[PDB]
């Protein structure tokens, strides 16, 4: 199988035009945010990583044409999975199985979240590396990965927004595009469209765990006031 | 009611 090349769809050409390079969102985090972890730091972090997937959607095509009443709640519905996938993609396209990068460009070693962070934390860390594995295996390439996210913001059922008609068609572009550019550029892999939405419905496990160590934090009174992640758990 | 969230979008 071979990425990008001819016969793409147009869905994902015009989501790769939108994709920024990880790069310059490292660029743009580490601007807005300037031994034992720093926990609220990493609270900023994770804040400024949503902001930066509230820009993507902000300009994405049919999200753009609706109403703020349908984009909250189609955000509402989706950040956790999409701050989950963007951190798995991150590592899937690093490479290194003793360490996870940072959106920062921070590396952290997996022995240090085995002396740092408590037995929430840390299963969660290690079972996003086995999903990591796994996408690595199944070859998950750029034109994927940005599907999957317009995928998943639009994964909510229609019913729930003034728009019905719009995102209803969106949905099914989306995984028409998923389907055909599997089919097309990795023919071999006879069922990866079935095994990305296998791999979505694991992104919406973690991201259910990760959501119960956010709300862990919180009963605690560990998260910092007016945390943009904890605004979303409630809503 | 305001929220970051409706900030960030309008
Ligand atoms: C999908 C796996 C990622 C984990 C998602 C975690 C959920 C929300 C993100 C919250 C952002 C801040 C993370 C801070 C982590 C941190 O500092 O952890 C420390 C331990 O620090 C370490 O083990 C080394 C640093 C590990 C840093 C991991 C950072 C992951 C960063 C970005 C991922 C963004 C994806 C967010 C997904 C959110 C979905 C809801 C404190 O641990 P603890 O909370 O268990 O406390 C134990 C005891 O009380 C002593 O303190």
């Amino acid at each position: 199988g071979s990425s990008g090349g001819p016969n793409v769809p147009e869905l994902i050409l015009q989501l790769l035009q939108l994709e920024p390079e990880e790069d310059q969102v490292r660029a743009r985090i580490v601007g807005c945010l300037q031994q034992p972890a720093p926990f609220s730091l990493l609270c900023r972090m994770a804040d400024q990583t949503f902001i930066s997937i509230v820009d993507w959607a902000r300009r994405c095509m049919v999200f753009k044409e609706l109403e703020v009443a349908d984009q909250m709640t189609l955000l509402q519905n989706s950040w956790s999975e999409l701050l989950v996938l963007d951190h798995i993609y991150r590592q899937v396209q690093y490479g290194k199985e003793d360490s996870i990068l940072l959106v920062t460009g921070q590396e952290v070693e997996l022995s240090t979240v085995a002396v740092q962070a408590g037995s929430l934390l840390h299963s969660l860390v290690l079972r996003a590396q086995e999903l990591v594995l796994q996408l690595h295996a199944l070859q998950l390439d750029r034109q994927e990965f940005v599907c999957l996210k317009f995928l998943i913001l639009f994964s909510l059922d229609v019913k729930f927004l003034n728009n019905h008609s719009l995102v209803k068609d969106a949905q099914e572009k989306a995984n028409a595009a998923l389907l055909d550019y599997t089919l097309s550029h990795y023919p071999h892999s006879g069922d990866k469209f079935q095994q990305l939405l296998l791999s979505l419905v694991e992104v919406r496990a973690l991201s259910m765990q990760a959501k119960e160590y956010l709300y862990h934090k919180h009963l605690g009174n560990e998260m910092p006031r007016n945390n943009l992640l904890i605004e979303m758990l409630q809503a | 009611r305001p929220t970051i969230l409706y900030a960030l979008l309008s």
